[PDB]
């Protein structure tokens, strides 16, 4: 099949792409439920979550999977918005293939279209650095509370948007989302959601050792183990059967000396704390209560994978190579009570850039409600101070775009002016799916949005809180400008390499 | 690959039949189930918490019903019937709003804030118990009601006295911080009901090693070994082989030598009770009897370890460690024989108002002892509840029905597209009492609406539903009583699972 | 439970074929509302979305969907107006049942439950309305050129409405008398001439032709009708004419003369000076012969009447039908002063009778048009002029239009069901519930939301009055009082009565069984 027919085949896998992520846009979109061949059940509202998970087996519909691949690792999220926009440039031009326009025709007045959506919006983007003579901490205050509203902490909202701003603060230059941890507690009122400024676990370590292991240290060593100090431990044991009586004495004394010299190697290094994922025994307490060690197993390991980047140090599982190269540093070292709990932490690192934010409340649903906020607030304040030329986001950059690339279609003769006509309502599948996901009338906002960009509102968008249209400049709800355009650009070269394609070869094999 | 209102329609249909199937549990009148193991025994129960771990549904929307169940068990307790049967029938009036063309996110949101008027109505007709004073004769008489439905009716006043005694022990009434985790269940088979009993401290069933060992230990002297006051045997197992005459006669010195020395060790030191894996000799229990000293034998692997975290001492593998340091404090060490059955349990008692209480329930017959045990478990959070907030509301549905007026009430107040999701709201809250009216042999809408008409007519506090066949309603007279935060939590967690199955909308396999 | 026998599926079959019925005429509702089109067993195809033509076009066979089509004839004759909309209610009540047999309930407590929901339904419509006066004539005209204003006929509704005031007027004496009887207002229209040219006849005005007597004129008219033929002697049995001569056939054209002028003498004798004739098609109701023996004694010729034109002259003179020349006497004669024939421009050939002078009031409303589908709209507007009167005079009072009563039944019915006790809490909740319907298709009819319309009116019924409401000029909820849109109260309040009754009658149908 060449010409035609094979165009139409590779337009209807666009939209079966596009169905599985058309719902999840926005911060109130729908969530997906990808179950594997294990049997596990995984539900997520990220686009970029379900399109790692799907595996399509069309040829056709593995071009829009890769290009939503390269976005995540250079941009970080955006992968719906990607894929919806280069899919509605498809269904515009899917009545014009069938006319006889050549598809070489389409890929000329994409890169036309194109080329104009990079200077409309580098000529509206407005660089908001120190607008009304504000503080910058005020400005980050608002841009993270919008994010967080018509959520189940709106009640202490002013609270919650300090605590992204302050923690935003506490890195380098170098900002990225994995740094920050978040954890998810029960118990407590929901204004009790305390910060550490870095690393910190549960702590379930409930064996003996109490009224000793001092928890003040100026600059101790951290030891970073993954070993156990177990009495009835699975790695230190010893199990001899012989007649002899008095070797019956020594078979026990001997298998306690086996975890009496890898306890010693421990305390000759010369490490003040011991950190180990698998559990330690009563009697390893007690051996480091005696020589004055502190002492805190059962930590989870991706708690220790953000705690040997910030100390410095690297994970050892045998206790023989423990010496003073793999041993971290810090300067702040303390014990708190959240939450009826022990928490072990550590602050000031000389590689601090990793921090950990710990969620109260009295329902596990008010925890997780807020976790996906949070993630999408934190690199809200991210694009904040990386990019000061921003432009309003729910739809009002998509909505000019459709204003600018329409008139500009009629000074136009020729085959581009029914295409890039075509491209301006291609573009309003942004605003139209804010309003279906947060179950709003699609039909009287769009009517009344376009309306309001034709009198003169250049930053009007769709309210997602309220069936209102709303100034999102002025809102404070704000996206980057080069995110944008770098959204533009990739949706029509991933709308070009399937217009371009024109026969499929399949090797017999 | 469904998506659609085909694809939502499946996850209502498949919630309501785990719905359905525990509509009938509902109440003390509920049918109970059979359940079939997958070892062939077939047992019967009316637990809530039991259908949902034995019901093995593949569907992956009956799956998060399980996976509600996972922590209902220990924060609310005796709402786990009622919560899936609350939770289907929203799901019911769903499906009803769906074919009017509503978004499921303002199904979901207007869930959650019709919930939010009935936390608000909860509190306000509440009633107080517990002020000003600490009392144990009317904590026993709202533990008493609830413990009447399974068929430890018979002896269900002895429950509730020991039930309120055990957790004022290990939590104190002015702090209401109370911890289920340090209340301990067990049991095994024989004996009557009226034998269950309470320790200020850790029971173990083990028995001494001479019958004409004292009953008492006045001391405060625990010795804690692995190896017994003998000639050492080890832990796993003796295989003994003898050489030769001049070996088995060389044992015969050894045997004797071992006697005088060992049990010269435990004056030296300074112990009373001696505690060890392994039993002692024959010959050595004459010497123990002579200068007053008590043995336990034969303790297994776990049960030592749960004896020094209570007693506070530490775990002595050889000999040459023994010292003062490491034994464990009590206050007075029994045996306890019920009757005729020579039990001769190890009875390590404090004496004091300590942080460890272990409830030992028992029984002629098997199947009374599990069901038990989740119902002490069923009674530790309720006493649980009342310390941490006294206030409570009149249970019999009468919390439901009260409920629902006030949110159809506030309904019209409501100038937004939801004010059908808090009408639906209404007649789904009212699902709970109706069951307990089609479960008891009775018009299930006959005594629902005429239940509703007495709140309103002649007095405005609710009346409830006489389940039991009682004299009539009101049953604040006859004395069922449940929680607030047991209540405020059922409303609660219904409807956050709501809003997890109303945001997903795609199941792929 | 195990069900062997099953009634109630009979139910469920009676519900579900009148639903078919008002599911299927539902978007027909409001002057925005989608047209139906129908197609005939020839091949004709009429479009035309009046509600009582798509009830009469369907021809339904079912007996349970029956039920709704005499339902909407009713309407037609107690109220005049509000035709469909009884069906979009009794057609989601049968809806909000089905609900309530599936929970149990049995169909007799719904019965004694409706009832009680008609009576609070009725006292909820009463003092919201406004009464207004029936002897104010600004009142009755301008309510009425409201009314036409949204039907076909609307740049003549200035015209035809104080013409259907100033009609009833003459007949029913003003906020005094209760009856009003719309068969005493005839209707007679011709081609020919505007509809500006018209006439308010106090008498009556006929149709047809005086021929051919050429008399034309009489005072002191002493009105007779006679059903029976009067014509040459015929037997339906076997007869004979013998014949002998010339002469005998001129005997016989004698005998046909004197046997007609026997009958003719004896109409001289009561006085008699104008006779009227029945319509009759299976023999000559008059010959040749005697319209020539009715010249002679100045009597006026008047043949050619329907049935239903009987019934307008009774009660406009006092004549009494006779079936034969035995039993005429002169106690069924009427009375008239003068009547003539005029033959206008536009008017047409019609008899004008001026000069009742007799107990009765009947009024003619005769009007002029060119075309023949002039005067057919011309007469569907009186008709729906007259009706609005009609439902004035029984129930002095006035509402708002669009849904406004519909959605204040939904809300008060609500508050009365906290109060109740039993069955009859419930079913007023399915009572509140189906009259919401009315109004949700009055949005989604004018082009709104149907959920997001009736949701916003619910709360500001709660708050205001029923001022609130659905406004299809403009397209969006607006002051029903400010936009003049105002319904009398007979539409309404006889709309739930007839719908109570039917669903109380369909829900007591337990099985449908074939006699022979
Ligand atoms: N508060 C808001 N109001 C209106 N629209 C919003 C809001 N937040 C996000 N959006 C819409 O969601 C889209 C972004 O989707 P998504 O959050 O999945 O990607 P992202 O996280 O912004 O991108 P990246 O991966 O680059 O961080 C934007 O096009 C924007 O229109
Ligand atoms: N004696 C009683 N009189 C009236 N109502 C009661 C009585 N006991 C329980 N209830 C009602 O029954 C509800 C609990 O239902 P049900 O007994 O089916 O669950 P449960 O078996 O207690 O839960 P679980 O399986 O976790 O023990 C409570 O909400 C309470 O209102
Ligand atoms: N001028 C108007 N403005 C707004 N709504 C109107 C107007 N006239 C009628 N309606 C509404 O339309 C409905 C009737 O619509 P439609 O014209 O299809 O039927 P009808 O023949 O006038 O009345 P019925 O259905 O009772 O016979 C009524 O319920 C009324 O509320």
């Amino acid at each position: 099949s060449q010409g035609i027919p094979q165009l139409v085949s590779n337009i209807s896998a666009c939209q079966v792409i596009a169905e599985a992520v058309r719902t999840t846009l926005g911060p109130r979109g729908m969530d997906k439920l990808i179950v594997d061949g294990r049997g596990k059940a995984t539900i997520s509202n990220d686009g970029a979550t379900i399109l790692k998970l799907l595996d399509v087996v069309h040829p056709a519909a593995k071009t829009l999977v890769d290009i939503a691949k390269s976005q995540d690792a250079e941009v970080g999220d955006g992968t719906t918005s990607v894929t919806l926009l280069a899919a509605e440039f498809l269904k515009q031009v899917k009545p014009y293939v069938e006319e006889g326009l050549h598809p070489q025709i389409i890929i000329r007045a994409f890169r036309t279209a194109t080329q104009l959506a990079v200077n409309k919006i580098k000529e509206i983007a407005v660089t908001v650095k120190k607008a009304d003579k504000v503080e910058q901490r005020k400005l980050l205050e608002k841009c993270a509370m919008t994010a967080l509203s018509s959520k189940l902490i709106s009640q202490q909202k002013a609270f919650f948007a300090k605590m992204v701003v302050d923690a935003v603060m506490m890195l380098d230059d170098l900002l990225q989302l994995k740094m920050i941890g978040i954890k998810k507690v029960q118990g407590g009122a929901l204004e009790d959601s305390q910060l550490v400024a870095g690393v910190a676990f549960k702590k379930t370590f409930s064996y003996a050792g109490f009224e000793m292991q001092p928890k003040k240290y100026h600059n101790p060593k951290i030891a970073l183990l993954n070993v156990e100090l177990e009495l009835k431990a699975e790695k230190d044991n010893a199990e001899i059967r012989v007649h002899t009586v008095e070797d019956y004495q020594a078979i026990v004394d001997a298998e306690w000396n086996i975890l009496y010299d890898k306890l010693e190697k421990i305390h000759h290094s010369g490490a003040k704390v011991v950190s180990s994922k698998l559990p330690i025994g009563d009697v390893a307490t007690q051996y480091f209560a005696d020589r004055d060690m502190f002492c805190a197993g059962r930590v989870p390991e991706e708690d220790l994978k953000r705690t040997m980047m910030a100390c410095g140090g690297s994970i050892q599982t045998s206790v023989n190579a423990l010496s003073a190269d793999v041993l971290g540093r810090c300067q702040v070292f303390e014990e708190t009570q959240i939450g009826g709990e022990r928490y072990n932490f550590f602050t000031g690192c000389p590689k601090a850039k990793t921090c950990t934010f710990i969620l109260r409340g009295g329902a596990e649903q008010f925890m997780e409600e807020t976790e996906r906020s949070l993630h999408d607030a934190i690199m809200i304040v991210r694009r904040a101070i990386k990019n000061d030329s921003v432009v309003a986001g729910g739809g009002a950059i998509e909505m000019e775009l459709s204003k600018y690339l329409r008139d500009y279609s009629r000074t136009i003769p020729g085959k581009q002016q029914l295409l890039i006509g075509a491209y301006a309502k291609a573009l309003e599948i942004i605003p139209r799916q804010l309003c279906d996901n947060a179950g709003f009338d699609a039909t009287n906002i769009l009517n009344k949005l376009r309306a309001r960009h034709a009198q003169g509102g250049t930053w009007y968008g769709v309210d997602i809180n309220n069936e209102d249209i709303a100034d999102n400049f002025e809102a404070f709800v704000w996206e980057p400008a080069m995110v944008r355009i770098n959204a533009l650009t990739a949706a029509s070269e991933a709308a070009c390499l399937i217009v371009s394609v024109d026969e499929t070869i399949k090797n017999p094999r | 690959r469904l998506m659609g209102l085909e694809a939502l329609k499946s996850h209502i249909m498949a919630a309501k039949a785990v719905a359905n199937t525990m509509r009938t549990s509902l109440g003390p009148n509920g049918l109970d189930k059979m359940m079939v193991d997958k070892d062939g025994d077939v047992t019967v129960t009316n637990d809530g918490a039991t259908i949902l771990s034995m019901m093995d549904v593949d569907h992956q929307i009956a799956k998060l019903m399980v996976e509600l169940s996972k922590s209902q068990d220990d924060e609310i307790g005796d709402g786990t019937t009622g919560v899936v049967v609350l939770a289907g029938a929203l799901l019911e009036e769903a499906e009803q709003l769906l074919d009017r063309g509503i978004h499921p996110i303002r199904i979901a949101d207007g869930y959650e804030q019709a919930a939010r008027v009935a936390i608000e109505h909860l509190d306000k007709i509440s009633d107080s118990v517990l002020v000003d004073i600490k009392d144990t004769e009317p904590l026993i008489q709202t533990a008493k009601t609830t413990l009447g439905s399974k068929v430890v009716n018979s002896c269900h006043r002895q429950m509730a006295e020991i039930a309120v005694n055990a957790v004022l022990t290990v939590a104190d009434m002015e702090r209401r911080d109370v911890d289920f985790e340090l209340i301990k269940v067990e049991g095994k088979v024989g004996g009557r009901l009226e034998d269950t009993k309470l320790i200020k401290g850790v029971i173990v069933d083990k028995d001494f090693s001479h019958p004409q060992m004292p009953k008492k230990v006045e001391d405060a002297k625990i010795a804690i070994l692995t190896c017994p006051f003998e000639p050492p045997k080890p832990k796993t197992k003796h295989k003994l082989d003898v050489t030769s005459v001049e070996d088995y006669k060389a044992l015969q010195k050894y045997e004797k030598e071992k006697f005088e020395e060992m049990i010269q060790q435990i004056k030296e030191t300074g112990a009373n009770l001696a505690i060890c894996q392994w039993g002692f000799d024959d010959e050595a229990n004459h010497l123990l009897l002579q200068n007053n000293l008590p043995a336990v034998r034969w303790v297994g692997g776990p049960e030592i370890e749960l004896i020094a975290i209570a007693t506070g001492g530490r775990i002595v593998p050889r000999f040459s460690e023994l010292t003062a340091e490491k034994l464990g404090f009590a206050g007075l060490v029994q045996e306890i024989s019920f009757g005729t059955t020579k039990d001769k349990m190890l009875v390590i008692e404090q004496c004091k108002n300590s942080r460890a209480v272990t409830i030992f329930i028992r029984g002629g017959n098997k199947m009374i002892i599990e069901e038990a045990k989740r119902s002490l478990h069923d009674a530790l959070c309720v006493i649980r509840n009342l310390i941490r907030d006294n206030r409570v509301v009149y249970g019999g549905g009468a919390a439901e029905i009260s409920c629902a007026l006030a949110v159809s009430q506030e309904a019209d107040k409501c100038p937004t597209l939801e004010q059908y999701a808090m009408r639906a709201f209404a007649d789904a809250l009212e699902v709970i009492p109706m069951a307990l009216s089609e479960n008891s042999g009775m018009n299930p809408i006959q005594t629902m609406t005429e239940v509703r008409a007495r709140q309103v007519k002649e007095m405005n506090p609710a009346l409830g539903i006489d389940c039991l066949h009682k004299g009539t309603n009101d049953m604040k007279q006859q004395h069922v009583i449940e929680t607030l935060i047991g209540k405020k939590q059922q409303i609660s967690l219904a409807t956050q699972m709501v809003r997890m199955i109303l945001k997903i909308d795609d199941i792929r396999k | 439970y195990q069900d062997r026998d099953k009634p109630a599926q009979i139910r469920f079959s009676n519900i579900s074929a009148a639903k078919a019925v008002a599911d299927a005429i539902r978007t027909s509702l409001g002057p925005k509302g989608m047209d139906k089109m129908i197609q005939d067993g020839k091949g004709d195809v009429t479009i035309t979305n009046d509600g009582a033509t798509i009830l009469k076009q369907m021809q339904v066979l079912h007996p349970a969907a029956r039920m709704l089509v005499e339902l909407s004839k009713a309407q037609d004759i107690e109220a005049g107006d509000g035709t469909t909309s009884v069906v979009i209610i009794a057609g989601s009540l049968l809806d909000s049942c089905t609900k309530l047999l599936q929970k149990g309930i049995h169909p007799t407590i719904i019965s004694e439950s409706f009832q009680k929901a008609l009576e609070k339904g009725i006292e909820i419509l009463t003092d919201m309305s406004r009464p207004v006066e029936l002897s104010d004539r600004e009142t009755l005209l301008n309510s009425a050129t409201t009314s036409l204003n949204s039907k076909v006929v609307s740049q003549y509704s200035s015209l035809l409405s104080p013409m259907s005031v100033n009609a009833v007027m003459k007949v029913i004496d003003p906020a005094t008398a209760t009856s009003v009887d719309l068969r005493d207002i005839k209707i007679v229209k011709k081609l020919g001439g505007t509809i500006d040219d018209c006439e308010l006849v106090e008498g009556l005005v006929l149709t047809q032709k005086v021929s051919n007597s050429g008399i034309t004129r009489v005072e002191k008219a002493k009105i007779g009708l006679i059903q029976f033929c009067l014509s040459a002697p015929k037997t339906d049995m076997d007869n004979q004419i013998v014949v002998s001569d010339y002469a005998q056939m001129d005997r016989v054209l004698r005998e046909e003369r004197a046997y007609i002028l026997n009958l003719v003498k004896q109409i001289k004798k009561t006085g008699c000076n104008v006779l009227l004739i029945q319509k009759s098609i299976l023999r000559d109701a008059l010959s040749d012969l005697a319209l020539h023996f009715l010249n002679k004694m100045k009597i006026m010729v008047i043949k050619d009447i329907e049935r239903e034109d009987i019934e307008f002259i009774c009660k406009t003179i006092g004549t009494k039908p006779v079936a034969h020349i035995d039993q005429f006497t002169a106690d069924m004669l009427g009375s008239a002063e003068l009547a003539e024939e005029v033959n206008l421009n536009g008017s047409g050939k019609l008899l004008k009778i001026t000069g009742c002078a007799s107990p009765g009031k009947t009024v003619t409303i005769v009007v002029r048009g060119s075309n023949k589908l002039v005067i057919e709209e011309a007469e569907r507007s009186i008709h729906d002029a007259l009706c609005v009167i009609r439902c004035l005079v029984k129930k002095r009072a006035l509402i708002a239009g669009g849904g406004a009563p519909e959605i204040e039944l939904a809300l008060r019915l609500t508050e009365y069901s906290r109060t109740l006790s039993g069955m009859e809490s419930y079913c007023v909740r399915a009572f509140a519930d189906a009259m919401e319907v009315i109004p949700s298709t009055l949005a989604e009819n004018a082009g709104l939301n149907p959920i997001s319309t009736v949701t916003e009116l619910r709360n500001r019924h709660a708050q205001g009055e029923k001022t609130a409401g659905i406004n299809v000029r403009k397209g969006g909820i607006s002051n029903i009082l400010e936009e003049l849109v105002v319904q009398p109260l007979l539409v309404s309040v006889s709309a739930l009565t007839l719908a109570t009754e039917t669903v109380r009658s369909i829900l007591k149908i337990d099985d449908v069984v074939n006699t022979r």
